């Protein structure tokens, strides 16, 4: 196979194995013809353990004509066999390149019959397909398009299925048309790589997510494909840098970084913007400076990290408190931010707040509203949320008071009023604190 | 190997650097147009 020095690929050929099918005994029950059974017994000695060559597509026929599960796993076994040898596989890739009925009849094989079958047809396929001579864009692509790709991809309990799915599509992502494919395929199933990447940051997992990362990173490498996955998942950058916090792998780092970096990268369309935009969400700046300040073996990794951090501080600098607060009200997510606890903050940012016929204010008090909504689950990170919102409405009803009138005509008094008797201790201190500022000595 | 596997990444970046680098050069031709 193309990658069968892996973990999962070996597992995978040991189970198509497994299912064993003798030629003669598929002979016997008609399931092959005996110059059929003559040469699948030939690719057997040769590959499974006297080539085939030019007899492989016998074989290639009584696979077909053999429909029975135990001897398609067989031939899939014994193609993967022979793809890992090699003076076998490379006589079969040539003649799939030069009769392209046999890629079609390997393709359509791919990803068809038993899991295992299909793991090892599939990896034949890739194989088959690494060559240039007989690579195909459109086979990789009805590969992917099969829906046994896509369980394999999707089986979280089956890691080695996932794993030997990513890493397939992470070697032909070198090829730009099949690079194009496996784009296309990561647009279809981006929560199955979502869920790899959390599963990541939260062995055969570590291989699934080294080559998750790697096809990431080589699907971020047009510029083109890296703006489409920017704006796929927002998340997706802050998911990828506390995966690589949390790993200790350093080629895993590396490549968490590249793609981090592909992300911002100018070829990418609204580099500025993504990276303001990620530097503002994903605290990027703070992140690239505790990575910048560990040390890390790897020379290529400290390299990368170093430019992520360069980038991300070059961004902070035309970046203010004031964007990160827009940010910050614009997500809906507020932690006690020390711009919320800054008096001068405030007092420089009140003018700001009350601009736009009170925009922010506005937008400050519908945040409340939906807090007070979802008061009834009180959570702590929705309680922190509330103290928060009721901090600044309380800054902002004690600096430019004119915004109280908008607030009150918005209900915001209303909430406040709500939120003073929730069960949480802090909201009601803050509800407390806030009507006191409003109408209170 | 992993090195070797890093390279054709890198390679693959190279490849799509290329890309980019073309559709700079292809940016003259449409000014030359």
């Amino acid at each position: 196979k193309i990658l069968m020095d892996s973990t999962h690929f070996n597992e995978i050929r040991s189970i198509i194995r497994s299912r064993s099918v003798a030629w003669d005994a598929l002979a016997r029950s008609e399931e092959l013809s005996e110059i059929d059974a003559s040469t699948a017994k030939a690719l057997e000695s040769i590959l499974v353990k006297k080539v085939n060559g030019k007899t492989l597509i016998p074989l290639i026929h009584l696979l077909s004509t053999s429909d029975n599960e135990d001897c398609k796993k067989s031939v899939q076994n014994l193609i993967a066999e022979l793809l890992s040898s090699d003076k076998y596989g490379d006589d079969t890739v040539k003649f799939f390149q030069e009769d392209p009925k046999q890629l079609e009849q390997l393709f359509d094989v791919s990803l068809k019959g038993d899991f295992q079958t299909v793991l090892i047809s599939g990896f034949n396929v890739v194989s088959l397909l690494v060559q240039n001579g007989l690579h195909n864009v459109k086979l990789v692509e009805k590969l992917l398009k099969n829906n046994n790709l896509i369980n394999i991809l999707q089986n979280i309990e089956q890691m080695d299925t996932c794993y030997v799915c990513i890493r397939l599509l992470q070697e032909l992502a070198v090829i730009p048309e099949y690079r194009d494919v496996i784009w296309l395929h990561e647009k279809k199933f981006m929560p199955t790589l979502f869920k790899i990447l959390q599963r990541a940051t939260d062995h055969l997992g570590i291989q699934l997510q080294y080559h998750s990362l790697l096809l990431i990173w080589l699907l971020t490498f047009n510029p083109v494909f890296a703006n489409e996955l920017v704006q796929k998942y927002l998340s997706d950058f802050l998911d990828l840098l506390k995966l690589v916090k949390i790993t200790i792998k350093e080629k895993v780092s590396r490549l968490c970084i590249s793609i981090i970096l592909q992300c911002c990268s100018t070829r990418v369309k609204q580099h500025k913007k993504v990276i303001k935009q990620l530097l503002l969400l994903g605290n990027a700046l703070p992140t690239v400076q505790s990575l910048s300040e560990r040390k890390y073996s790897d020379e290529e990794l400290r390299q990368d990290i170093s430019n992520l951090k360069e980038i991300l501080e070059n961004e902070y600098q035309e970046l203010t408190s004031f964007d990160e607060y827009v940010a910050e009200l614009d997500s809906k997510l507020l932690c006690w931010s020390p711009p919320h606890v800054d008096n001068g903050f405030w007092s420089d940012n009140i003018d700001e707040f009350k601009k736009d016929n009170y925009k922010i204010f506005r937008q400050l008090i519908e945040l409340l509203q939906a807090k007070v909504r979802n008061g009834d689950v009180n959570a702590k990170q929705e309680k922190i949320i509330i103290q928060v919102a009721l901090n600044d409405i309380t800054h902002v009803v004690e600096l430019l008071p004119e915004s109280i009138d908008v607030l009150d005509k918005t209900g915001g008094k209303a909430d406040i009023m709500e939120l003073l008797n929730h069960s949480d201790s802090r909201v009601k201190y803050e509800a407390l604190k806030a009507t006191q500022a409003i109408i209170g000595y | 190997e992993a090195e070797e596997k890093a390279k054709e990444i890198q390679l693959k970046a190279d490849q799509e650097y290329e890309i980019e680098k073309t559709n700079i050069v292809r940016n003259e031709t449409n000014n030359i147009d």
